């Protein structure tokens, strides 16, 4: 009931992604529902946007990616790697729910600059934030801001008068 | 016998006579090979017993008590921000000194 | 129940290979088939089908237990192809291409399969980032791309692959596990304790939970040195089919075509040019055309290569070398001219090239690797001149040489990281340092934020330090309305305090303790950066 | 075998992998030398800040 | 004021702040978790005074 899409060779695609979207949904760790995008796509499923908003849901909402902790683990870089993923390879585009999903994590994460840098870019390409959103990035910065944790320390002090190897840390 | 004839059955050809011959082995105490159309199969102690025995051998190469077990992986610290705000600009030394803690001490 | 076939006994063997000896004429054994020979009544020597013959006796590889073979044995057949464990279960291990573990301190692959054919892969969309500005820039190197590493001996061959496979892993981390590329890295013919200092670096930089060693040492049986770099591929099967990325590093190229060579040779087979047998294309494009990035009907799914070719005295006129050429996309050819010249990565840009491009790397990396062409190119036609006019040097004999300076590493870059570094030179902020501090501004650049410092914070997001901006410049580019402004206002001000706080303190130095003192800094700049 | 190999690690003739010290919490979570192990359990700082092990064993 | 406050509330708990039991599973010897907690208290010390 609805357009039916094609791949770049023009072999017809399917579009019955309902089914796969609810084992996104049903997940408990974030790095299953890349595995369903997967399975999903070996079907002749591409995902689409409702999808990968979904996916984004469930990162967002979940608490670690695997059972097991993982060290280095970013709840933003992932999400922000979907959309590198939607723009450029698959040609989907994202909307305001998606980049909804992806102010809301750096407003938990307290990084109050990244969000800035959304707050501009949505704008820039029409989509507005949700002021409940961008209250809280400044309320972040604002706390980060009186109590000297607008940087890091490690940058706020000084550097080695004299020139040696061992001073500058490497 | 019966597994003799039988696998002569499974074989592609039966319709062959079958000539039997019955020999000896110093290195095989238990059990017996037989040959059929091409076809081997070995019951014997001295591959029975081994093939029993490289099960044993090989668990026990796999384990290393000399060794200490892996410990649960560790994950991000994310340090609070009231940890940051007592000890701005020495957190950094300490996480270094307990990395060096951990692999010496 | 399970009753071993037989075909015949073993009639002789030579070294590695041997001659069987059929028992019966109506039995008849497959090619390239897997046989096992009874060199005892417990264990077994697997062994490989590589010739029949009119007298009925097969040309046989052997690949374990080679020193209790005789003549006589019995040989057994499974009538299947040689296969290997694959799964997940293997990463985080060294492995004999039979899939034996090799100790330190269900499912079946087919080791020869065909290849993604014209329909079931899709074009190079996206990167794979080796860490390094050359290769990032101007030798973009993509996914489901097959890209040489030419050099001769000793130049960083190995390194290259070593440094993509640990840039790989503070990303992997972060992004989710399909957009993670795994890794393979094959020794043909090394020493073993080669392997042993790639396994521990690996495991400091904890880059071998995503990473596989398939080891075919020296000692090692020629056929197995010889089935190694299929065992690689196929590892990377499953993760095409199961829509993962992965990378294989196959070390060098020319020890299994030596080995092949020797196979051919004791069997009798007749030899061709360099001695070896003629059909040693085939194997490397067998090898090598299974490289792909797989359509999205088979999981978007891809495996990039990067394998590693020996040369001697910087010639590309060797029979293995132009086979090779032939078949991979493009190259990165490492000349000891420049290795001993003083610059690592030795990459020599007039004979490394890639034939993708753009299309593999960044939209932020884009716009600069298509300006360092073009500033390359320039600097390419005047670099020859000794510098005469020395305020009147162009700006490209400027820009290139900082460029050339940043273009020394010792191992990988964050993309973050190195853009920045780049920006500068393109558009000219880094014109007034010189060129030997080319690397301490690069240092402070990225780990020493000086305006955070020095109280010059009118940027409102814009600094190095936080390190999550790469996923905001990967998608939205540095050409971009809300990033470009305050790019050039971090910049700046780097520029201005580099060059009034540091760089007047330092050609100030006229004493040999403290000169060499700053000497050594700006090497340590050079490896760590 | 492995109490074999408890034994051998108690009279100190193996060695443990990245030089791994002996104590009897590392030995239990692998799992007059006995007593040893004893003092082992304590923890070293202790011993030696508040000096319990100074009037004796 | 609120400084001051902060550093006599870290002062009475040093423990709390930290994940006692995150640290407690990922180390295998106490002996490593308790010389770690020993140092942050001096570092307090020598910070307010
Ligand atoms: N970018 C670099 N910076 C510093 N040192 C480097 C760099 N690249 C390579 N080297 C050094 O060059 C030496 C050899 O590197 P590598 O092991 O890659 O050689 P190779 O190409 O494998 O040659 P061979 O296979 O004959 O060993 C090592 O000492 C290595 O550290
Ligand atoms: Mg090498």
């Amino acid at each position: 009931a609805g357009g039916k899409r094609y791949d770049l060779f023009g072999y017809e695609v399917s579009v019955a992604t309902g089914p796969f979207i609810e084992e996104i949904k049903k997940a408990q760790f974030y790095d299953d529902a890349g595995e369903v995008i997967v399975k999903m796509n070996l079907a002749n499923t591409p995902p689409d946007l409702q999808t990968y908003n979904a996916v984004l849901e469930r990162i967002l909402n979940c608490k670690s990616k695997r059972s097991q902790p993982v060290k280095g683990e970013n709840k933003f870089a992932a999400m922000m790697d979907i959309l590198e993923e939607m723009d450029a390879r698959s040609g989907i585009k994202p909307n305001a729910e998606s980049w909804g999903y992806v102010l809301k994590e750096l407003v938990q994460a307290g990084d109050f600059r990244l969000g800035w840098v959304c707050i501009a870019g949505m704008k820039s390409l029409g989509i507005t934030p949700d002021q409940a959103l961008v209250d809280a990035n400044e309320a972040n910065a604002a706390k980060a801001k009186a109590a000297g944790t607008d940087f890091p320390a490690y940058l706020k002090k000084a550097a080695p008068e004299s020139f040696d190897t061992k001073a500058w840390g490497i | 016998r019966k597994q003799v004839e039988e696998l002569h059955k499974e074989s592609p050809l039966k319709d062959y006579k079958l000539v039997l011959e019955t020999k000896v082995d110093p290195s095989i105490g238990g059990g017996y090979i037989l040959e059929v159309c091409n076809q081997v199969v070995n019951r014997s102690a001295a591959a029975a017993a081994a093939e029993t025995a490289a099960l044993a051998k090989a668990s026990a190469a796999q384990v290393d008590w000399t060794s200490l077990p892996a410990a649960p992986p560790r994950p991000s610290p994310s340090a609070p921000d009231t940890l940051i705000r007592l000890l701005g600009s020495v957190v950094d030394d300490l996480a270094d000194a307990d990395k060096v803690e951990q692999k010496y001490g | 129940l399970e009753a071993k076939q037989k075909i015949g006994f073993v009639h002789g063997i030579d070294g590695t290979i041997a001659t069987i000896a059929p028992a019966a004429s109506k039995v008849t054994v497959p090619y390239n088939t897997v046989l096992e020979i009874a060199v005892s009544a417990t264990n077994i020597a697997n062994a490989l089908v590589f010739n029949l013959e009119k007298d009925g006796s097969i040309g046989v590889i052997l690949l374990d237990n080679i020193s209790e073979v005789r003549s006589g044995q019995d040989v057994y057949a499974t009538g299947s192809l040689l296969k290997i464990p694959v799964g997940f279960h293997m990463l985080g291990k060294i492995i004999n291409p039979l899939g034996k573990e090799i100790p330190t301190g269900t499912k079946l692959g087919l080791v020869e399969e065909m290849a993604p054919n014209i329909v079931s892969r899709q074009p190079v969309n996206y990167n794979l980032l080796t860490g390094y500005k050359v290769i990032d820039t101007l030798i973009p190197v993509g996914r489901g791309q097959r890209e040489l590493i030419l050099g001769d001996r000793q130049t960083g061959k190995t390194s290259i692959a070593l440094s993509t496979i640990l840039n790989q892993t503070k990303v992997n981390n972060e992004i989710l596990s399909k957009n993670n590329v795994l890794s393979v890295y094959v020794s043909i013919g090394q020493r073993c304790s080669n392997v042993a200092r790639i396994h521990r670096l690996l495991t400091e930089y904890d880059a071998m939970k995503y990473c596989t060693i398939v080891a075919a040492t020296a000692a090692d049986p020629a056929g197995l040195q010889y089935l190694a770099p299929y065992a690689g591929t196929t590892l990377g099967e499953e993760f095409r089919n199961s829509g993962r990325h992965i990378l294989l590093v196959y070390d060098d190229l020319s020890k299994q075509a030596v080995s092949y060579r020797q196979i051919s040779l004791l069997l009798r087979r007749p030899p061709g040019r360099e001695a070896y047998p003629g059909d040693v294309f085939y194997l490397h494009s067998r090898l090598l055309e299974r490289s792909a990035m797989m359509s999205p009907q088979k999981g978007s799914g891809s495996l990039t290569s990067l394998p590693i070719v020996e040369t001697l005295s910087n010639d590309v006129t060797a029979y293995i070398v132009t086979n090779v050429i032939s078949i991979t996309d493009g190259q990165i050819y490492l000349d000891a001219k420049l290795f001993t010249g003083g610059q690592r990565p030795a990459v020599n840009i007039g004979l490394s090239v890639s034939r993708v491009g753009s299309s593999a790397q960044n939209k932020a990396m884009k716009k600069v690797g298509g300006a360092l062409k073009m500033l390359m190119g320039e600097y390419r036609k005047m670099a020859g001149e000794q510098t005469s006019g020395s305020q009147n040097v162009s700006p490209v004999m400027i820009r290139g040489a900082r460029c050339l300076q940043l273009f020394n590493q010792k191992g990988p870059s964050y993309f973050m990281d190195a853009i920045v570094a780049l920006y500068a030179v393109t558009n000219g902020y880094m014109d007034d340092v010189k060129l030997q501090y080319s690397k301490f501004y690069e240092f402070l650049l990225l780990n020493k934020d000086l305006p955070v410092l020095y109280g010059q914070v009118n940027n409102k997001y814009f600094y190095m330090y936080n390190k999550n901006l790469n996923y905001f410049i990967r998608y939205f580019g540095l050409n971009h309305e809300i990033l470009e402004p305050e790019l050039k206002k971090y910049i700046e001000i780097h520029t201005n305090l580099f060059l009034d706080n540091y760089q007047s303190r330092m050609n100030e130095l006229k004493s040999d303790e403290d000169l060499v003192q700053l000497k050594n800094l700006l090497y340590a700049c050079k490896r760590t950066v | 075998v492995k109490f074999q190999t408890l034994y051998n690690v108690l009279t100190g003739k193996q060695h443990l992998k990245d030089q791994v010290p002996v104590k009897d919490c590392n030995l239990t979570a692998i799992f007059l030398y006995l007593k040893r192990v004893d003092l082992t359990r304590y923890t070293r700082e202790e011993l030696t800040t508040y000096g319990i092990l100074a009037c004796g064993p | 004021p609120e400084l001051k406050v902060l550093f006599k509330e870290a002062l009475l708990q040093p423990a709390k702040l930290l994940p006692l039991d995150v640290d407690y599973q990922c180390s295998h010897d106490r002996e490593v978790v308790e010389a770690k907690r020993d140092r942050y208290l001096t570092a307090l010390v020598e910070a307010e005074q």
